[PDB]
């Protein structure tokens, strides 16, 4: 399989950074791509086999090295704003006939000023008594508010167990300022149970997100906590009739 | 030289039917083609992968079709469900030699709604678990049919519509979330769009 890392990444404009990805396919074909909204996948750079790179649509601003067939880093020196972007590794074998296997892709988020950073502001609201009488099932709501940039992982817990069941979560973070392109997001979910599973006290729902944010060693000179990579959560107990 | 263009941009369908997605591309002259999935947060995913020389390729309900010749391609995914909600792109490769770059398409955004046997649209309102005054509304099991539009007020604020399914009693249903940062705002009134006439807004209290 390929293997991208890291998965989320925040920069500020001017340091450098490494995007690693590695295949045990044995594949001589490797290739990074950028994924940007309504402009789709563009090729960087691709490499045929060992001790050989080429550059693709879009190669300013990033290199690209080929000393073993496993590995293809992609090397950023100054990162500038417009490098905000998700990148992708693709390899294959070359003898066309194998098919194109790409990586889980690699957010990245340069900025220039790191105080544009904010970790979400997470809360779990309890089913309505409206909901539960007039179909005897319950809702709760997850809502992750005030975060930026959008590296977020939201999940369900109940009793210690990650669940899926009855559970959807926005596929996209709204934008709180749709104007702006550094806009803080905002990203709801849902659990739906059967009242009775609500009603009864013993039962714990806990909902966390995973904000993927600054590292230890960066600078931080503002009054608030440093937006770290964390997790956020909330939580509720099931309710009496 | 080479450019892939995929239509739909957009495709918005009930589940059960049959979908039809085309990508069409300038140059014949094709090693192969490829159908990829991609979901929201992830990677994309291979779906199917189409010889020059082969024509059709199957994959349980994606079938896959190319005619070199006129230069498109089509995806057929049989029977529909909210399951196959993702964007569809399909890449293809230059037969050539000495040259492996393949062009993507923009790709078509589907989405495959739910059937909901008995709609029962209705807006409630929840309380925080903290209890910090903080409220939120809820639009919820309205039929696949009814859109939500984005409110026309500063501090109010809709989600999307997703679908979530309760295995334990094969029951799936619609929701949307309204909130609003206000000082004591009921949320219910975010939803002044385009509603059913018997939707169900029972009073907070």
């Amino acid at each position: 399989g390929v293997t991208q890392t890291p998965k989320f990444q925040v920069l500020k404009t001017g340091q450098s950074m490494t995007l690693q990805c590695a295949q045990d396919m044995n594949h001589e074909y490797m290739s990074w791509y950028r994924q940007d909204p309504g402009m789709g996948l563009r090729l960087i750079h691709y490499s045929v086999g060992a001790g050989t790179t080429d550059q693709g649509e879009v190669p300013n601003g990033y290199n690209v090295s080929r000393s073993t067939i496993e590995d293809f880093p992609l090397r950023l020196l100054s990162a500038a704003p417009s490098q905000t972007s998700v990148y992708f590794c693709a390899s294959s074998y070359l003898g066309n006939t194998g098919e194109l296997f790409f990586g889980e892709g690699s957010r990245l988020t340069v900025l220039e000023d790191l105080k544009n950073v904010f970790p979400p502001e997470v809360a779990v609201f309890e089913p309505s008594e409206a909901e539960i009488s007039h179909t005897q099932k319950a809702t709760l709501v997850c809502l992750a508010t005030g975060f930026y940039p959008d590296h977020v992982e939201l999940s369900w817990w109940v009793n210690g167990k990650e669940v899926h069941s009855g559970v959807c979560t926005d596929p996209q973070p709204l934008k709180e300022q749709p104007a702006l392109n550094d806009s803080r997001y905002a990203l709801s979910s849902r659990l739906r149970v059967s009242a009775t599973f609500w009603q009864d006290p013993r039962n714990h729902f806990r909902c966390q997100v995973q904000f993927y944010g600054l590292s230890e060693n960066d600078e931080w000179t503002q009054d608030r906590a440093k937006p770290v990579t964390q997790i956020v959560s909330a939580e509720a107990w099931g309710r009496a009739d | 030289k080479q450019e892939v263009t995929q239509i739909p941009a957009a495709l918005s369908v009930p589940e059960g039917e049959n979908l039809v997605l085309n990508c069409s591309f300038t140059d014949s002259a094709i090693y192969n083609l490829q159908w990829f999935r991609q979901d929201p947060g992830k990677g994309l995913t291979s779906l199917l992968l189409i010889q020059s020389s082969q024509r059709e390729q199957t994959s349980g309900r994606l079938n896959a079709s190319l005619d070199k010749s006129s230069g498109s391609s089509t995806l057929y995914i049989a029977a529909s469900q909210p399951g196959d909600s993702a964007t569809y792109l399909c890449a293809v490769r230059p037969l050539l030699d000495g040259t492996y770059i393949p062009t993507f398409g923009r790709g078509t955004s589907l989405i495959v709604h739910p059937y909901i046997q008995n709609p029962d649209p209705a807006v409630y309102q929840l309380r925080d678990s903290k209890s910090s005054d903080k409220s939120v509304c809820l639009f919820t099991d309205f039929d696949s049919q009814t859109n939500v539009s984005q409110s026309k007020d500063s501090d109010v604020y809709i989600t999307d519509k997703c679908v979530l399914d309760m295995r334990s009693m094969d029951f799936k249903s619609n929701s949307a979330v309204a909130w609003s940062n206000k000082s004591d705002f009921a949320c219910a009134n975010a939803f002044n769009n385009s509603i059913i006439p018997d939707t169900f807004f029972p009073s907070p209290e």
